[PDB]
């Protein structure tokens, strides 16, 4: 729905924002699937906060225990 | 709908400057936790200033407390405190995560007795348990009688 994906986009701006990537990349990723020239450049930049995400995730993984 | 899109991209511009910016300043703390060196590593974070960068690195710390030493948690206790005074929820836990692994391993020992390192750990305790008197913050007092 148009609105259940401004919804989505939201939960996962809000998770990444807290510091629950894990749960932030899965709104992300859910989001990229469910997605006019303005609606293509929206994708992009969802993308790219994804992308980060992703990014950050790779970094705190790299924390050896 | 185009008012949808655009509630979607005004929040845009924020998510990419803030996500760089921690995105950075994780890679200096990582660079130093490398080192092997835990404290500087976490001295580094909060030099930082960036209280996002101390809950993921405390998320992490907070998962083995074998990698917490007596030092460490002198420079913790002032975050957890920082913390406990959040409007995020998720802040809050982790403070009391990181509160409940220092009273557990170190609270005794602590009490047995360097001795500076222990006297002032005790110190910021002390301010900790006034903050918590006034759920989480119920158990947490409970942990704190002393």
């Amino acid at each position: 729905s148009l609105q259940m994906i401004v919804e989505n986009v939201k939960l996962a701006r809000e998770y990444a924002l807290l510091g629950n990537y894990d749960s932030a990349m899965v709104y992300y990723q859910g989001v990229l699937d469910q997605m006019r020239q303005k609606w293509q450049q929206v994708w992009q930049e969802i993308n790219v906060e994804a992308k980060q995400v992703k990014d950050i995730m790779k970094t705190l993984e790299s924390f050896k225990l | 709908d185009e008012d949808a899109m655009s509630q979607i991209r005004k929040g845009h511009d924020t998510m990419f400057v803030v996500l760089t910016s921690r995105h950075k300043n994780l890679d200096t703390v990582r660079a130093v936790w490398t080192t092997g060196d835990i404290k500087t590593s976490v001295d580094s974070a909060v030099a930082i200033n960036d209280l996002s960068v101390v809950v993921d690195l405390l998320n992490i710390v907070n998962q083995k407390a074998s990698l917490w030493k007596l030092d460490l948690c002198t420079t913790v206790l002032p975050q957890i405190e920082k913390l406990l005074q959040s409007k995020y929820e998720s802040y809050v836990q982790t403070g009391c995560t990181s509160l409940k692994l220092i009273l557990q391993r170190f609270l005794p020992l602590i009490t047995d007795i360097r001795l500076h390192k222990c006297r002032l750990c005790f110190k910021q305790l002390k301010s900790i348990s006034g903050l918590v008197k006034s759920s989480a913050f119920r158990e947490l007092h409970l942990l704190m009688a002393s």
